[PDB]
């Protein structure tokens, strides 16, 4: 299922906006930046914390619980921005919302890129 | 020829506007840009580090920053403040310490606010539990942390109370919190439920008149929330849209995407077509004007792919900004009438805020 | 026409012109502070024919105002003659040396 | 069933990799390191750099060395200059090294930062604006001490034959040579002849650098040499890049980081363009001429892609050209130089590109 696993995929299709996972990220996508969907870039930091989205997969009809964990602790990637708003809500829904700064709680706070991990079924 | 400083702004207050620049590209050097809206010039700056947040004091003398330091930049240890800067010399002046949970975000208005009379400043903070933090402007101290509002979001002061503010809640209503002289909190009510959260989620950005506040939703409905009494009195919905709207699927969207003119009560929104799930922070196609008394819309314009906005009440004024660009509308008048725009105020702007000339 | 690069006294500007920028050709813009020092142009005046000496004291202490950039080389020099050289940042002894922009201040006949 | 991990390695190895210092000139307090696949174009990673940061990669291909100031609160506070030390293959920041608060702060020329042919000192540019030059123990992790000698002088051309000894050019026009001794001290120096007229031919500061002589090129389009093969340091110079033809449309040299040396061929290449005359020293090349300093002519011309810096691959025969934004990569393993590909957008303001060290012993 090349659907579910990105690193399988072209290379162009999952640094594009338009990527099915990609559906509620505010953010310079971290495959753009040296790192890939799943992991950051060198020398940048996993946020232990994310906003949610909920996408859907066009080739296999379901639907799919993303976690748009940051990486951090470096400036800006500035590669790859998308702002992509399914099901996003205000901060009063904080954890579906996707104006705030996801790395906030880390030991270093500066944004460098998002990306899309893939939790599960919705 | 000699070089000088110490020089203040060549435009009177009156003619200054802020536009705050994330600088997403580089976020570590945010800024706020001060423009002449008269006349488009460009009149200074001030610094504002990672992801800064900015208001003017209502007394229009000093400018307020709230922004993010750390030692070395991306490594070492954290500096969450608020800074009290000259809004005349453009000057720093003083430094308040916060707690390392101060909102980091884009430029809702009510993420980082004042209480009517002045006195203290009401900050948002997420740590990522939410609470809301006052700051004490003459003591320069950070004074209280209102834990009460955990699961609320945004600070919308009342106008017709000095140190009173509410807060949009998860269960749908709105709590309101009056701060004592101390800036400790002395009172707190919440409202009945005035939204759905599931089915009618609401923008946070509020329009808001002396003593009632009107909000819209992401499906173009209206509600809002009346407080001339001790309890808030909330209502809602009724629609701003008619049976056409209805067929081409307009809704509102963007940021700071209301505002209200209070001498008509006339409520400015941005609107867009073709409206679905995950399009809420789309470019205005125009620019809706309605009457609140009335229920009605009363004109419609062109939106310039507008975001933001903001109104000026004694100069019948509005801005918008579409990222880059403000433009300067005359609303003196039901339909607003473009004035002139400000090409390249910024790389990444979401928001723009007059001086005040109110005073307190 | 101060806030275009083709002005003559800006001849050896690499930098921001200061009057972009809420200051003037010869004052900071509010909040920035004058550097001491600057690399000197030799700049030719299309009024009377005569050359002039133009000290480029930079305004410091904030960031980059980003407004009329310009790189003008005019009798400019490496750092080997370094008070002629404008690839350094005249900042760089201001107790705060982020740069800001620079001015263009006139000295006199060369 | 994903989960997000860091803690991950550069996914290119080091022989395919580029160091593009973006000053990012219009928010110059955010300035870093791009890091290149130059075979493919791949963004690899990145190393943040604060306030004009400069870098270099440690000789034995280890680490990358970078240079910045921070102050406690950016545009106030107190200052503190620096060299990190940043793993190259983790890209992370391993170790600060204190500097007196006077290292240079200009645009990314190669010599303003260096290090000795042996790799154990780093050997920078200060400017207060008096200048000298700042040795680093890199063992150590200590700054040594000021080179008072260099006062007057600027920029750094390490001595690739000998271990811990550079040269700077002065004003007087000629070259001050330092000998380091093992701990990093002077321990002897010596001034060459003048070499150039610094009135009447004034040279770019950038070296066509070989093993035992370097070659520099001048505003009119003249090439001054120094011969560091002996015991002390030999100059000659000027004889003309250009031919009559050449010399009539006004052809000069023009960039920053604007020559290069091919130390197997002697091919020497410089970025020209025509029309020259007071104040065109920088401007983007028109043309790179590629020279023969054994015969002393001209033996190619290519379109200069508007390039400004560039900088050479000995290991791969390789030339990249950079015009602010671009990179371009070339083959020049023959003496016509052959375009490869270009990276579009590799930064938004940088002038210096450089190659991850592939041997070099
Ligand atoms: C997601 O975390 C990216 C971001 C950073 C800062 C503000 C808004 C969004
Ligand atoms: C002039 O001072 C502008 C400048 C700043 C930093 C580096 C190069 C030039």
């Amino acid at each position: 299922h090349i659907s579910l696993n990105p690193d399988l995929a072209n290379e162009d299709e999952v640094n594009s906006c338009d990527y099915w996972r990609h559906c509620a990220v505010d953010g310079f996508l971290c495959s753009c930046c040296g790192g890939t969907t799943t992991t950051c870039p060198p020398g940048s930091t996993p946020s232990p914390i994310s906003w949610i989205g909920t996408c859907h997969n066009p080739h296999d009809g379901k639907d799919y619980l993303i976690s748009y964990h940051d990486c951090c602790g470096k400036t800006a990637c500035g590669r790859c921005q998308c702002n992509t708003q399914t099901r996003e809500r205000p901060g009063y829904e904080f954890f579906l919302h996707n104006d705030v700064n996801w790395c906030m709680a880390n030991e270093n706070s500066t944004f460098h890129c998002t990306t899309s991990v893939l939790v599960g079924l919705a | 020829e000699v070089l000088t400083g110490g020089h203040s702004v060549s435009a009177p207050q009156e003619n200054r506007i802020y536009v705050m620049d994330s600088v997403f590209m580089h976020l570590t050097e945010s800024r706020v840009h001060v423009y002449d809206y008269t006349n488009g010039k460009f009149l200074g700056m001030v610094p504002t580090a990672f992801n800064g947040h900015v208001q003017v004091s209502n007394d229009g003398k000093k400018i307020y920053t709230m922004t993010t330091y750390h030692e070395r930049i991306t490594r070492g240890k954290r500096s969450d403040v608020v800074e009290v800067w000259d809004a005349d010399k453009l000057t720093f002046e003083k430094e308040i310490s916060l707690p390392p949970k101060r909102v980091q975000g884009l430029n809702y208005d009510g993420l980082f606010r004042q209480t009517t009379d002045g006195k203290f400043i009401v900050l948002q903070n997420a740590s990522p539990a939410t609470s809301i933090g006052i700051v004490d402007v003459a003591k320069g101290d950070y004074v209280e942390d209102v834990t009460a509002a955990a699961g609320c979001w945004s600070v919308i002061p009342q106008p017709n109370r000095p140190r009173s503010f509410m807060t949009i809640c998860g269960d749908g209503g709105l709590l309101t919190i009056n701060l004592g002289e101390d800036g400790k909190v002395a009172s707190q009510s919440r409202s009945k439920q005035m939204f759905s959260v599931k089915d009618d989620p609401i923008f946070i950005a509020p329009a808001l008149d002396k003593d009632k506040a009107h909000f819209v939703s992401y499906y173009g409905n209206v509600y809002s929330a009346d407080f001339s009494g001790d309890e808030v009195k909330v209502d809602g919905p009724w629609s701003l849209l008619n049976d056409e709207d209805k067929a081409k699927n307009w809704v509102p969207g963007g940021y700071n995407l209301v505002g209200l003119h209070r001498a008509s009560g006339r409520m400015y929104v941005f609107m867009h077509p073709d409206g679905k799930e995950g399009t809420h922070k789309f470019p205005a196609a125009e620019i809706w004007v309605m009457d609140t008394k009335t229920k009605q819309r009363v004109a419609r314009i062109p939106g310039r792919d507008a975001l933001s906005m903001t109104i000026d009440q004694q100069r019948n004024l509005m801005l918008t900004l579409d990222g880059g660009n403000v433009n300067v509308y005359d609303i003196s008048q039901p339909e607003p009438k473009l004035l002139r725009t400000i090409e390249g105020a910024a790389e990444a702007s979401l928001q723009v805020q007059f001086h005040p000339v109110g005073g307190t």
